[PDB]
RNA sequence: GAGCUAGCCCUGGCCAGGGUGAAGCUGGGGUGAGACCCAGUGGAGGCCCGAACCGGUGGGGGAUGCAAACCCCUCGGAUGA
RNA sequence: GAAUGCCGGCAUGAGUAACGAUAAAGAGGGUGAGAAUCCCUCUCGCCGUAAGCCCAAGGGUUCCUACGCAAUGGUCGUCAGCGUAGGGUUAGGCGGGACCUAAGGUGAAGCCGAAAGGCGUAGCCGAAGGGCAGCCGGUUAAUAUUCCGGCCCUUCCCGCAGGUGCGAUGGGGGGACGCUCUAGGCUAGGGGGACCGGAGCCAUGGACGAGCCCGGCCAGAAGCGCAGGGUGGGAGGUAGGCAAAUCCGCCUCCCAACAAGCUCUGCGUGGUGGGGAAGCCCGGGUGACAACCCCCCGAAGCCAGGGAGCCAAGAAAAGCCUCUAAGCACAACCUGCGGGAACCCGUACCGCAAACCGACACAGGUGGGCGGGUGCAAGAGCACUCAGGCGCGCGGGAGAACCCUCGCCAAGGAACUCUGCAAGUUGGCCCCGUAACUUCGGGAGAAGGGGUGCUCCCUGGGGUGAUGAGCCCCGGGGAGCCGCAGUGAACAGGCUCUGGCGACUGUUUACCAAAAACACAGCUCUCUGCGAACUCGUAAGAGGAGGUAUAGGGAGCGACGCUUGCCCGGUGCCGGAAGGUCAAGGGGAGGGGUGCAAGCCCCGAACCGAAGCCCCGGUGAACGGCGGCCGUAACUAUAACGGUCCUAAGGUAGCGAAAUUCCUUGUCGGGUAAGUUCCGACCUGCACGAAAAGCGUAACGACCGGAGCGCUGUCUCGGCGAGGGACCCGGUGAAAUUGAACUGGCCGUGAAGAUGCGGCCUACCCGUGGCAGGACGAAAAGACCCCGUGGAGCUUUACUGCAGCC
RNA sequence: CGAUGUCGGCUCGUCGCAUCCUGGGGCUGAAGAAGGUCCCAAGGGUUGGGCUGUUCGCCCAUUAAAGCGGCACGCGAGCUG
RNA sequence: UGGGAGAGGGUGGUGGAAUUCCCGGAGUAGCGGUGAAAUGCGCAGAUACCGGGAGGAACGCCGAUGGCGAAGGCAGCCACCUGGUCCACCCGUGACGCUGAGGCGCGAAAGCGUGGGGAGCAAACCGGAUUAGAUACCCGGGUAGUCCACGCCCUAAACG
RNA sequence: CCGAGGGUAGGGCCCGUGACUGGGGCGAAGUCGUAACAAGGUAGCUGUACCGGAAGGUGCGGCUGGAU
């Protein structure tokens, strides 16, 4: 049947991207918070 | 006169449509359309604060001429009278002697050809808008300003109309279509007559799919749901209301009034509705 | 977190073929005029049969599966909420 | 040494299940250390509204080539979507951007919020919508509307010429729109040709033929032709389109008006440029100076912004045109012509899938276009086939039980069983014919029956052309022929009678319930006068609604028909300016503390003082409720009638052993040989009953009862046969489970059901195919039950608060 | 209770005997035939259907007879539901 | 041809009396009702009185033993539309007549459907009396209906 | 070919019969009331509507075949 990831570039930069992150308290402390844990990416790939 | 429709199918046999005879004009002008922007009952939120709406067909709003004290004195034809999606009363196309074109709701009764004019001095007749005052005891009247050039409030449904009561200073008496008598300020405007299409509520809609048309979406009743959604939720089988009937939030819902106790415009309410 | 699912909003798309034959219109009849009857025309409908498409009724299989819901047969809707 | 402990390693089950669609393979020749598995050829089979082709998304080098085979590939591998390396994606016109707006998002103004932030007009952003200029062929191992060739075109800059009151984010026009049905004319696409071009072919009995086989086109500027779309012209007045306006709007006049004219698309032709088969020979080369012609069918596509009808009444903005404003009229715009200029990103490959989403090269899921031919009434259905693509990444044998999927069956024909569950039957089309009842539509495909192929002959009408021939679409009559059988294969209703429930089409528990549940048109009550009520929000602001009582919210009931009775004492709601009670506040009789005193400080009675409650009324389609005991008629029985107690009032009409009846398989009748079910009745209704509606109702139902006909492997009662497995051999090789095991029966015993204790009996060691009685077999720390001063959802006249409202 | 699946049916049996039939008997209020009752006897046999989920029971048509009980109300790693 | 009388019919207007209700004033201990009473209403200010307002229905005197119509039936007043009928004249047609199975139309009240309207009245219904009872008569209430529009029903002691 | 008739299927009329059910006629001396005949003690009758153990009552309109 129809499963729960169904890919899509805009999708995915609109919703979880580097800008949707830094619009929004909650967001930027994501950010604050994976760059203190020092992970390689702060936000997900996608290729647009 | 409404149309029946022969049994062919199941909904067929009790379906009703408007006569639409009163119409010579079947697309509006274009110059007074503008979108109208579909709700679905959602408010700026994004939350249903309406339930049950959504769906119905697209529509474009005709501007319709609420003021008519915006043109007094200038007389006007009336070109066309055509359908409006947007309420029940038809509406009528004006050409002013101006080259001004305007809409208003159709009063029954008004022709195709004639001229309505709007002021002080105007005649007594059909289509022609008057400050309150300066109507004759006894009129009846429509698209009734509530206060003084803040726009035609009442009697604008189709078939309605209000009844000039009286005078008193400088308010007249209007019985409206609720049977509520209320003092309405003499400066306020109306429109002689009526409104048309009265034959509007005796449409059957016939099927559910017809109140999909409008955009009127399933009512669910209370006493189908569960308790975490109405008062009247869950029981074993069905189950009388078991508490006076409610409403979903919980506000009884067969008799308690809700017009708010200290409202300044109580001191012209003069005597509440009927029936 | 509404890329699953539920509802709504905006903008596009899709629905083989066949069957039934409403209103109206025309002609004829009828009548004081009518209602109305007959024929033709017409092509209405949460109309009928049936693919795509959307479903998931009964049974059988499958049950460390091909599959954390599938497969075969059969069955519902298919211009409409 | 134990924690169903944790991390790791390795066992057992076991050479066991399995190796992922039953579309299918065989052989020859290559290569190579090695070949069922790679390459080539021939034969065979499978898809063909796809299992072929083209877009979009998503994926991200998987593309092409050389070299490889450790791992990956369910076997093998020389092969590969794998490893290494090198190569490969070319645009003014295709798509997106330098253009426009949609929902929505954002947001100078402004508004609101402890902070964070929430709103918000313009504006901005935002597309698969609007707008906008490229077609055909060739070329690479791999890109091509991109390179090349031919023929076309767009914008920007500059110049020349001609023309004009030029000029805009401003005004206007236009853009600009639904659904169903649909006209004319075309094109796509297709069928045929005794005509045209072609390498050839004559077989095995015949055929050298009006034979067979292959092919007979594509693109094209101007011009022209056909078919369509769009569009009135002039004058005068003018107060409207938030300045102006010669534009637009409104009024009057004349003229043109089924036209014309102007303009714009489609199609045809068109200089020109291309393409070009079978077969043979080695993707090529030939064929070939290839030929490129006629007839027919014909779109859902095109002309298009076409026409008609209908009601539910069907985006915006830019480009474009027109009007003017400042301004400027050495400018500027418009038209024609010339030269110049023309950027950024994508482009490989897969794309119904082995490259996307499903942990897998996973029988699942994935939007758009093309989707040939013949026959079957039609069609995208079905059968077979074209182009094209495949045989599904373990095989070889054997021919047991048993399982799956499939075929047939004597006689019987539902006797099966909870149930005809399942499987038969019926099955398309044409004609005849068709009942109760009905809301007059229907019920209806009711039921039931006849026909269906082929040949010859005569013949009607419609399309094309010309009226004819030919082609074509529907028929009509007559006479024959063959078989068991003519919708000869494939696809394609079993029917009737009678109940319950629900009017109906719809909706639902994604993944055990599709229903009688929800919804539904319709009915009623109730709230709401507009800054509505109501809803979301602290607010601002929204929705309601750019609506206004024929409207909007809430509740119940549920098409339609006939109806919906009595009770207002309790709860609710509504009304009530009196009275009672009533908080803060006012008032201050009268007290108290302290000070020498003035004073300062504290307590405080009467009395005035809201909503609410009390109290007085109303109200049922508001919550709800609608009796008991005893007697009585000239046979008996029964009780129309009476007595008395109680209530706020004692259940009406209609219906009833019911989706409700406990006693119950009530009693009687029907149907059956026989009927705890069914249907019809009766009424002592344990415990129906009138909008949690009552009683009916044509039509409808994958709902749930009961019966009959048809027909059957359901059954008596099984038999045989097919294939995929099971079995044997080669390759690859799991799993849950497992204290260890050298693991028999009986009768006893034991914590009460013993392989393991006692007594007796029986028993050589080890496997393979099978069956399921035991190992209180496995799985899941019982989902029932209880316990825990464990948890959570839900309720209310439980407690206590809070929002909200007064 | 860190799980002993729970009615009936179907299939497959096996056992007890307090015996339904068949075999052998005694008594009889046993004339015969047919019964009644008790004793011995478990070798074999003990039908098909209508109703109901039913066990049981009632009924139809037969029969020599249409037995009663146990085996975890025998038997769901055998099926049904 | 010339005239006449008439509640003949349909439509649109519109006038005054009265009842009810609401508002304002004045005023107080009862009102109402019957055979008699009670229920009811009234110090939360009723009845009775005045002024104001809303609304529905029916039209007093004239009015009669009257008039009109085929019957059912028709009554304030005004206008419009329209039928029947009678008299005068003796002008026109030239028996063109009578009746009338079927057919068609009209048809009091009640009743029905869909909207409206609703003052008074009032089936049902509730209460108070009466009574052996009183599902009646009498009293207090009171919903359909009575009213309007359109569509039905088609009955009658539709009788002279 | 037609054809007695037989068979299959579906209709129409009539007759008999049926649990139960509706009212009707009749029947020396049953139970309840007293509706009508007198102004029958509420004049009666009437079409219709609603209601009630029953005759009946009541509403609306009509008749005199009503008394004083
Ligand atoms: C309760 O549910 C426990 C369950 C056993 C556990 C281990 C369990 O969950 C087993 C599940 C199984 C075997 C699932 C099978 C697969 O189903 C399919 O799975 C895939 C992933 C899914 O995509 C679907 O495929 C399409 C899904 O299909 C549904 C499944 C196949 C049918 O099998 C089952 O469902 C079997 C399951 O019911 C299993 C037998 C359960 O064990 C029993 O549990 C019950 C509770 C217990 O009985 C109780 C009944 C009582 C309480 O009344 C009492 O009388 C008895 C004594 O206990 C029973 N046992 C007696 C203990 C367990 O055997
Ligand atoms: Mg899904
Ligand atoms: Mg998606
Ligand atoms: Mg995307
Ligand atoms: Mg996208
Ligand atoms: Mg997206
Ligand atoms: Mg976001
Ligand atoms: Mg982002
Ligand atoms: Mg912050
Ligand atoms: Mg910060
Ligand atoms: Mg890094
Ligand atoms: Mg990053
Ligand atoms: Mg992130
Ligand atoms: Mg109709
Ligand atoms: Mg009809
Ligand atoms: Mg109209
Ligand atoms: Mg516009
Ligand atoms: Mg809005
Ligand atoms: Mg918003
Ligand atoms: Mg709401
Ligand atoms: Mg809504
Ligand atoms: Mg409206
Ligand atoms: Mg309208
Ligand atoms: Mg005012
Ligand atoms: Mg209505
Ligand atoms: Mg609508
Ligand atoms: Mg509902
Ligand atoms: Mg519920
Ligand atoms: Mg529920
Ligand atoms: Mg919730
Ligand atoms: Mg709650
Ligand atoms: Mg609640
Ligand atoms: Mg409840
Ligand atoms: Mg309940
Ligand atoms: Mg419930
Ligand atoms: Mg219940
Ligand atoms: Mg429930
Ligand atoms: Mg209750
Ligand atoms: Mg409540
Ligand atoms: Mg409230
Ligand atoms: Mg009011
Ligand atoms: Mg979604
Ligand atoms: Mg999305
Ligand atoms: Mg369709
Ligand atoms: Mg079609
Ligand atoms: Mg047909
Ligand atoms: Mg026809
Ligand atoms: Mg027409
Ligand atoms: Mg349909
Ligand atoms: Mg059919
Ligand atoms: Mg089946
Ligand atoms: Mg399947
Ligand atoms: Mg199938
Ligand atoms: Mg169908
Ligand atoms: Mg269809
Ligand atoms: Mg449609
Ligand atoms: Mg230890
Ligand atoms: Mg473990
Ligand atoms: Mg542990
Ligand atoms: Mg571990
Ligand atoms: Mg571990
Ligand atoms: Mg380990
Ligand atoms: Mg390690
Ligand atoms: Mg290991
Ligand atoms: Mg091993
Ligand atoms: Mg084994
Ligand atoms: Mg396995
Ligand atoms: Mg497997
Ligand atoms: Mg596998
Ligand atoms: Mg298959
Ligand atoms: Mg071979
Ligand atoms: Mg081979
Ligand atoms: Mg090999
Ligand atoms: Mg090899
Ligand atoms: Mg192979
Ligand atoms: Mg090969
Ligand atoms: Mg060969
Ligand atoms: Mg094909
Ligand atoms: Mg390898
Ligand atoms: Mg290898
Ligand atoms: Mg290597
Ligand atoms: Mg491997
Ligand atoms: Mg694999
Ligand atoms: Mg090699
Ligand atoms: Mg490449
Ligand atoms: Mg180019
Ligand atoms: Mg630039
Ligand atoms: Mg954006
Ligand atoms: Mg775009
Ligand atoms: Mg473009
Ligand atoms: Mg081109
Ligand atoms: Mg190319
Ligand atoms: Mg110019
Ligand atoms: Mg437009
Ligand atoms: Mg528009
Ligand atoms: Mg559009
Ligand atoms: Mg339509
Ligand atoms: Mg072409
Ligand atoms: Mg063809
Ligand atoms: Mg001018
Ligand atoms: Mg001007
Ligand atoms: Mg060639
Ligand atoms: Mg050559
Ligand atoms: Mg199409
Ligand atoms: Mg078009
Ligand atoms: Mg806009
Ligand atoms: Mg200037
Ligand atoms: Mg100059
Ligand atoms: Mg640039
Ligand atoms: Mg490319
Ligand atoms: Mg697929
Ligand atoms: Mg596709
Ligand atoms: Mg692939
Ligand atoms: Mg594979
Ligand atoms: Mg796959
Ligand atoms: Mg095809
Ligand atoms: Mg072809
Ligand atoms: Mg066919
Ligand atoms: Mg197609
Ligand atoms: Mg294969
Ligand atoms: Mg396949
Ligand atoms: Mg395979
Ligand atoms: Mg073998
Ligand atoms: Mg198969
Ligand atoms: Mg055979
Ligand atoms: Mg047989
Ligand atoms: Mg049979
Ligand atoms: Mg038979
Ligand atoms: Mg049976
Ligand atoms: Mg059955
Ligand atoms: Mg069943
Ligand atoms: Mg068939
Ligand atoms: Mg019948
Ligand atoms: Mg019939
Ligand atoms: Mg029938
Ligand atoms: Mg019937
Ligand atoms: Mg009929
Ligand atoms: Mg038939
Ligand atoms: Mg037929
Ligand atoms: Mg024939
Ligand atoms: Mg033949
Ligand atoms: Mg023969
Ligand atoms: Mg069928
Ligand atoms: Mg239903
Ligand atoms: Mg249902
Ligand atoms: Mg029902
Ligand atoms: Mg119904
Ligand atoms: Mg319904
Ligand atoms: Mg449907
Ligand atoms: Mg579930
Ligand atoms: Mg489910
Ligand atoms: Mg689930
Ligand atoms: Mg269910
Ligand atoms: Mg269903
Ligand atoms: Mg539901
Ligand atoms: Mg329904
Ligand atoms: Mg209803
Ligand atoms: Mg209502
Ligand atoms: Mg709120
Ligand atoms: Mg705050
Ligand atoms: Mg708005
Ligand atoms: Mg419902
Ligand atoms: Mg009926
Ligand atoms: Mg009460
Ligand atoms: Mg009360
Ligand atoms: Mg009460
Ligand atoms: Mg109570
Ligand atoms: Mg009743
Ligand atoms: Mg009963
Ligand atoms: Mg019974
Ligand atoms: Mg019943
Ligand atoms: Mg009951
Ligand atoms: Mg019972
Ligand atoms: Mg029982
Ligand atoms: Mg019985
Ligand atoms: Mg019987
Ligand atoms: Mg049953
Ligand atoms: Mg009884
Ligand atoms: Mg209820
Ligand atoms: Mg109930
Ligand atoms: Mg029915
Ligand atoms: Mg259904
Ligand atoms: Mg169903
Ligand atoms: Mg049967
Ligand atoms: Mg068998
Ligand atoms: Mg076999
Ligand atoms: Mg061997
Ligand atoms: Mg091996
Ligand atoms: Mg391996
Ligand atoms: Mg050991
Ligand atoms: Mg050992
Ligand atoms: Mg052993
Ligand atoms: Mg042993
Ligand atoms: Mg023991
Ligand atoms: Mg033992
Ligand atoms: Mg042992
Ligand atoms: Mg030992
Ligand atoms: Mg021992
Ligand atoms: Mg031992
Ligand atoms: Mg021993
Ligand atoms: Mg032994
Ligand atoms: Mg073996
Ligand atoms: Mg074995
Ligand atoms: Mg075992
Ligand atoms: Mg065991
Ligand atoms: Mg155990
Ligand atoms: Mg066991
Ligand atoms: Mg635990
Ligand atoms: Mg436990
Ligand atoms: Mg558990
Ligand atoms: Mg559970
Ligand atoms: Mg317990
Ligand atoms: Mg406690
Ligand atoms: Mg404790
Ligand atoms: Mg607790
Ligand atoms: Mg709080
Ligand atoms: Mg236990
Ligand atoms: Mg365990
Ligand atoms: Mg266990
Ligand atoms: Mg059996
Ligand atoms: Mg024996
Ligand atoms: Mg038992
Ligand atoms: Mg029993
Ligand atoms: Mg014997
Ligand atoms: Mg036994
Ligand atoms: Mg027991
Ligand atoms: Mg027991
Ligand atoms: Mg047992
Ligand atoms: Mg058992
Ligand atoms: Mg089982
Ligand atoms: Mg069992
Ligand atoms: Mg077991
Ligand atoms: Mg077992
Ligand atoms: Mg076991
Ligand atoms: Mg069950
Ligand atoms: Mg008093
Ligand atoms: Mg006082
Ligand atoms: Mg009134
Ligand atoms: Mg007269
Ligand atoms: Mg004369
Ligand atoms: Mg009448
Ligand atoms: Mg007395
Ligand atoms: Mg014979
Ligand atoms: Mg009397
Ligand atoms: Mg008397
Ligand atoms: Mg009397
Ligand atoms: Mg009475």
């Amino acid at each position: 049947m129809k499963r729960t990831w169904q890919p899509n570039r805009r999708k995915r930069a609109k919703t979880h991207g580097f800008r949707a992150r830094m619009r929004t308290p909650g967001g930027r402390k994501v950010l604050k918070r994976r760059r203190q844990k020092g992970r390689w990416r702060l936000t997900p790939a996608v290729r647009k | 006169a409404v149309k029946k429709f022969k049994p062919y199918t199941p909904s067929r046999r009790f379906m009703t449509v408007a006569d639409f005879s009163e119409i010579t004009k079947t697309e509006p002008e274009k110059s007074l359309v503008k979108p109208l922007k579909k709700t679905g009952g959602r408010n700026n939120q994004g939350r249903i604060t309406v339930r049950f709406r959504g769906g119905g067909h697209k529509r474009l709003y005709r501007i319709i001429d609420f003021k008519r004290w915006d043109k007094v004195g200038i007389p006007a034809k009336v070109a066309a009278i055509e359908y409006d999606p947007n309420r029940s009363a038809r509406i009528a196309l004006l050409h002013y002697v101006d080259g001004e074109k305007r809409y208003i709701i159709a009063p029954d009764g008004l022709q195709v050809g004639q001229q309505v004019v709007a002021g002080p001095d105007a005649p007594i007749q059909v289509g022609n808008a008057l400050p309150l005052r300066f109507i004759p005891v006894g009129t009846v009247v429509h698209a009734v300003e509530l206060e003084p050039k803040k726009g035609a409030k009442l009697a604008r449904a189709a078939g309605t109309s209000a009844q000039i009561q009286g005078r008193e200073g400088d308010y007249v008496i209007l019985r409206l279509p609720s049977g509520e008598l209320r003092k309405v300020h003499g400066e306020c405007y109306a429109t002689v007559g009526a409104v048309g299409n009265a034959d509007h509520k005796n449409i059957v809609l016939g099927k559910a799919g017809r109140s999909r048309w409008l955009g009127r979406r399933p009512h669910v009743r209370g006493a189908a749901m569960n308790p975490v959604d109405h008062p009247h939720g869950g029981g074993e089988g069905r189950a009388p209301r078991g508490r006076p009937p409610a409403s979903p939030w919980g506000w009884q819902t067969k008799g308690l009034k809700t017009r708010k106790r200290r409202k300044p415009s109580s001191r012209f309410i003069i005597a509440r509705r009927k029936k």
